């Protein structure tokens, strides 16, 4: 269901990481395009990167695994489940909605925290009436569209 | 009994920080789509010139969404 020129484009980036042309990603040509862009992985979070779709266990990404990756993004069953049981966290009620207060609480000062642009930018893509709940079901859906 | 209620409230606050990291990370590869950090007339300019270069952003996104979804799952 990817059109000849979608493969094409998913080539391109792959060839960025495989720079010699060998086929294969490895935590090498992975960070190293990481760090040109002004990132600093950890050599352990390029295993576990990799590991995540490294089907057959040689600690390298080839295309095939890369176009399928691409190609699924967060489209998936178990993404969408996985994320929606992530927002069920932090919902008190069991009702599957969130005050917008405490959804730009817990993404402020959890985790990789977001800033303050980026919570107000995830608040303005959904959508807000009455009590100030965003009904996270239908934004995970959109999310994973 | 009271003890068996806070300890599932800490067996549970140890989810909060990876499902936040999980919609953290699934937000932030939406948002490559999508957000007016790339609405410039610099990544248009270099999003026509070399498209490639976003579509490497985006993929680093997915597998750090990827991790981030098993680092989740493993908190079950
Ligand atoms: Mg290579």
């Amino acid at each position: 269901q990817l059109t000849e020129e979608q493969i094409a484009e998913f080539k391109e980036a792959f060839s960025l990481f495989d720079k010699d042309g060998d086929g294969t990603i490895t935590t090498k040509e992975l960070g190293t395009v990481m760090r040109s862009l002004g990132q600093n992985p950890t050599e352990a979070e390029l295993q576990d990167m990799i590991n995540e779709v490294d089907a057959d266990g040689n600690g390298t990404i080839d295309f095939p695994e890369f176009l399928t990756m691409m190609a699924r993004k967060m489209k998936d069953t178990d993404s969408e489940e996985e994320i929606r049981e992530a927002f069920r966290v932090f919902d008190k009620d069991g009702n599957g909605y969130i005050s917008a207060a405490e959804l730009r609480h817990v993404m402020t000062n959890l985790g990789e925290k977001l800033t303050d642009e980026e919570v107000d930018e995830m608040i303005r893509e959904a959508d807000i009436d009455g009590d100030g709940q965003v009904n996270y079901e239908e934004f995970v859906q959109m999310m994973t569209a | 009994m009271k003890v068996q209620e806070q300890h599932r409230q800490k067996h549970f606050e140890k989810r909060r920080m990876p499902a936040a990291n999980l919609i953290q990370a699934a937000w932030r590869l939406y948002s490559t789509d999508m957000s007016r950090a790339y609405l410039t007339a610099t990544w248009y300019k270099l999003d026509d010139i070399m498209p490639a270069v976003k579509t490497v952003i985006r993929s680093i996104r997915i597998l750090k969404f990827l991790v981030a979804k098993r680092k989740f799952k493993e908190t079950l």
